[PDB]
C-alpha cells in the first residue's frame, strides 16, 4: 500500500502537470472539511500489490 | 529594491508555489512545499530548485503544458510616469520544468 493515486474527481489534471493535498476534494454538495462519509474525504487510494 | 516574485494558488505555498528571487549576486528559484513570508519581504519539499529613473527592466512570464517561460530586456529610461514609445522585443532567459498549477502572483520588496 507505499503505493497510491490521488485523483478521480471532476476537474481533471493537465500536461505534466502535479497536485499535492491542501483541502479535501469531494464529490457532490457537502461541506465535508475532514468527513470521511458519503461523497467525501479525498478520491485517494493505495494498490494492493 | 524590487527584486522577485511568487506564483501559485495559495501563495503561501502549503501546496506547490513558484518562488523567483534576486539576491544581488544570485539569481534563485523554488518551488517549495513549505510556508513563504505571510507579509512578503527582503532583508535590506523542494520539488524543483535553481540558482544562477534611469532604468527599466521588462520580463515576460508563460505557463505551458508544465514549463514556465520566462523572456526579459534591459534599457535605459528618460520616464517615470509612462512606459517608453518606441518598440522594442524582450528575449528569452530560461525555460522552466515545473509542472505547477499557477493562477495568482504578486512581487517581493526589500524592507528595513
Ligand atoms: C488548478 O487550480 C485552480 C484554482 O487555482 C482550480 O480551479 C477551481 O476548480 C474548482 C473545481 O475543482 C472550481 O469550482 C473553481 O471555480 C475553480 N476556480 C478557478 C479560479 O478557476 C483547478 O481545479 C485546479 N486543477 C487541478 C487539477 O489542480
Ligand atoms: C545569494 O544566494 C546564494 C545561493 O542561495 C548564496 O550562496 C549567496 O550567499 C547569496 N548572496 C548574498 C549576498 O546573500
Ligand atoms: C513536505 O512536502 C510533502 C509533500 O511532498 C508533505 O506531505 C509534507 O507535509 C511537507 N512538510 C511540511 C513541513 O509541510
Amino acid at each position: 500500500y507505499n503505493y497510491r493515486y490521488r485523483l478521480f474527481r471532476k476537474s481533471n489534471l493537465k500536461p505534466f502537470e502535479r497536485d499535492i493535498s491542501t483541502e479535501i476534494y469531494q464529490a457532490g454538495s457537502k461541506p465535508c472539511n475532514g468527513v470521511e462519509g458519503f461523497n467525501c474525504y479525498f478520491p485517494l487510494q493505495s494498490y494492493g500489490f | 529594491i524590487i527584486r522577485g516574485w511568487i506564483f501559485g494558488t495559495t501563495l503561501d505555498s502549503k501546496t506547490q508555489s513558484l518562488l523567483i528571487v534576486n539576491n544581488a549576486t544570485n539569481v534563485v528559484i523554488k518551488v517549495c512545499e513549505f510556508q513563504f513570508c505571510n507579509d512578503p519581504f527582503l532583508d535590506v519539499n523542494c520539488t524543483f530548485e535553481y540558482v544562477s529613473f534611469k532604468n527599466l527592466r521588462e520580463f515576460v512570464f508563460k505557463n505551458i503544458d508544465g514549463y514556465f517561460k520566462i523572456y526579459s530586456k534591459h534599457t535605459p529610461i528618460n520616464l517615470v510616469r509612462d512606459l517608453p514609445q518606441g518598440f522594442s522585443a524582450l528575449e528569452p532567459l530560461v525555460d522552466l520544468p515545473i509542472g505547477i498549477n499557477i493562477t495568482r502572483f504578486q512581487t517581493l520588496l526589500a524592507l528595513h
